[PDB]
């Protein structure tokens, strides 16, 4: 079916993400407001409001229910605000401003590691806010992480202790892949550079047991690249094009089982890809 | 703001298990169903009985469900699993006696072929269910025989466990937890004083409750019966346990 | 919406070959006769004569 909720906003809408069970709907916007809508059997009703962040909002990401009801917001203002809620009301919990340029993206970490939140701001740095407990957080920093600033961040599925790995890429079209040593340092590993000018979004496919790591990409020049690799521990990342549209591509998304990719860019449209038996990506709708 | 890729007005995204969201500029958030697109289905998920004792009953019960749903390759594969898991094919410890059913071509090789095809089709559901169901001197021979004894290769246990973890995560997504326990039941790797009752005084050894404040506990059904109608400590303590035990 | 048609042919051929190696030429010939054209176009013609004789 088709479900539609009226935004009742006054300015633009930048992102919209639902909840883990499919029983909530969050909306970021440039009105300096967030309006949480309870979607259930086709009905739009309010639950909360975000009347103030000191600026427009860019991207929100829900956290795992294992740890409760936690919502994050990275936006224009240079602040990242969490919304831990208690006793049926949504309340501002904790904020920090560890940047001197607008926060670009936030992406919640896999639940096995803990409750970690990567923050790729526009000032060439990445901050990983770990939950120390008892209402305290730790803020790490890696300065000079980019020459133009990371546009967006992504987390790698967890494998078998543990080895934390995540991917990010800036406006210098030099997408890299990080790592963490035993000490605690975020050492760099590699740097893919088969991109034209910039890379807006980066998304990493979910893992379902297949020995193959797949990373998507979308450049500011029309290109949706699928950087598959199946060389176990040989580290061979071979780009393969999928298309080249008529305008800038904005966001790349994945399925649960990594069979469908949906890319929506500057053309004010959304097209759905796939992966055919031969090895070519075709549209469906 | 030099780094300004500002005018973002469109976006598509997958959410939930069976859902999709997208919005556009002319602007209400329209979602859509994609349940028939992914190889997994919630409807078939709710019906898939599993059991460790009576394997055959599970296979024949799952057989009817796919026909009740519409899928076909399963109403074949489940039948093959039923005929390829009977206790008549029980292995024998001695290596002399008979060739194991694993080394028969319709044994292990069939399992590998089905696993490969459904890996290509990218359907973690059937993988999880099939794997769960199928789960100097002369001394250095019985070890190799036990290695060849099994219908699943001992050299790829990790991938099977990964399948069984992934299906559990998707089941949690859907909203079923009992099934998440049944599936995870098969995974190999692991996940003072005062001991009397208070309503019948017989020693407790199993499942129990108590207040944090009162410190009076007992059998769980006992507390169901007691607190069905009252609000006081059973041992004359005065606690309103509905205001203490719970948060 | 089904399995691909020519899916199990290789397994049938391997089962027959395995049964021939052990020396049970009784089941191989019986399966060949019972099936017929559904399998006759996959085994070499110089092997069938060996089994039959
Ligand atoms: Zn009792
Ligand atoms: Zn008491
Ligand atoms: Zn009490």
């Amino acid at each position: 079916v088709i479900n539609t909720v009226d935004t009742s906003h006054e300015d633009m809408i930048h992102d919209a993400q639902m909840d883990y069970y499919g029983t909530r709907l969050a909306t970021c916007s440039s009105d300096r407001s967030v309006k949480i809508f309870d979607v259930r059997n086709g009905g739009q009703i309010l639950i909360a409001d975000l009347r103030g962040h000191e600026g427009p909002v860019w991207q929100v990401a829900w956290a795992h229910p294992m740890y409760g009801n936690i919502l994050a917001s990275c936006s224009y203002d240079r602040k990242v605000i969490i919304w831990r809620e208690e006793n049926g009301t949504w309340e501002k919990s904790h904020e920090h401003a560890g940047h001197d340029s607008s926060v670009n993206s936030v992406c919640w970490a896999p639940h096995d590691y803990g409750l970690i939140l990567a923050c790729g701001s526009s000032d060439g740095a990445i901050s990983l806010l770990t939950y120390t407990g008892e209402g305290q957080w730790e803020v790490k920093k890696i300065n000079n992480a980019h020459t133009i600033g990371c546009n967006a961040v992504s987390w790698a599925p967890a494998v078998v202790n543990y080895i934390k790995r995540f991917a990010s890429g800036g406006c210098d079209n030099l997408i890299k892949l990080w790592k963490e040593e035993e000490d605690g340092q975020w050492k760099e590993e590699q740097k893919l550079e088969a991109h034209s000018d910039w890379v807006r979004d980066v998304a990493w496919a979910p893992s379902i047991g297949l020995p193959t790591s797949t990373i998507a990409s979308c450049s500011q020049d029309g290109r949706v690249f699928i950087w598959t690799c199946d060389d176990a521990s040989s580290n061979t990342w071979s780009p393969k094009l999928l298309h080249k549209f008529n305008d800038v591509v904005w966001h790349v998304s994945w399925s649960i089982t990594a069979n469908i990719l949906a890319v929506s860019g500057g053309d004010n449209k959304v097209t759905l890809w796939k992966e055919s038996v031969d090895g070519q990506w075709v549209c469906i709708s | 703001d030099a780094n300004i890729p500002f005018p973002r007005t469109s976006g598509a995204r997958f959410c939930g298990a069976g859902y999709l969201v997208y919005f556009t500029r002319p602007g209400k958030v329209i979602i859509q169903d994609i349940a028939c697109l992914l190889p997994v289905h919630k409807s078939l998920g709710e019906l898939y009985i599993l059991n460790v004792n009576d394997i055959q009953e599970t296979c024949q019960k799952n057989a009817a469900s796919a026909l009740l749903v519409g899928r076909k390759d399963l109403v074949q594969v489940w039948s093959l699993a039923t005929v390829a898991t009977d206790l008549c094919l029980g292995p024998k410890s001695d290596p002399d006696l008979e060739t194991p059913w694993a080394r028969h071509p319709f044994g292990r090789q069939l399992l590998e072929s089905l696993l490969a095809h459904y890996c290509r089709l990218r359907d973690v559901q059937t993988l999880a269910m099939l794997c769960s169901v199928f789960e100097d001197p002369r001394e250095r021979e019985r070890d190799q025989h036990d290695k060849n004894k099994r219908l699943l290769d001992p050299a790829n246990t990790q991938q099977f466990d990964d399948f069984k973890k992934c299906y559990g995560e998707i089941l949690y997504r859907w909203g079923l937890r009992e099934k998440r326990a049944e599936v995870l039941k098969f995974v190999s790797c692991p996940p003072g004083f005062t001991f009397q009752c208070a309503i019948c005084h017989v020693a407790v050894r199993g499942s129990s409750n108590f207040c944090l404040t009162c410190g009076h506990g007992g059998h769980t059904s006992h507390m169901m019966e007691w607190f069905r109608t009252q609000e006081v400590c059973p041992t004359g303590c005065g606690c309103h346990c509905l205001l203490e035990s719970t948060f | 919406s089904r399995l691909p048609p020519d899916f199990f042919g290789v397994l049938v051929r391997d089962m027959l070959h395995f049964y021939a190696e052990q020396g049970d030429v009784q089941m191989a010939v019986s399966v060949l006769i019972v099936l017929g054209e559904r399998v006759r176009k996959d085994i070499d013609e110089q092997t069938q004569e060996h089994w039959y004789t």
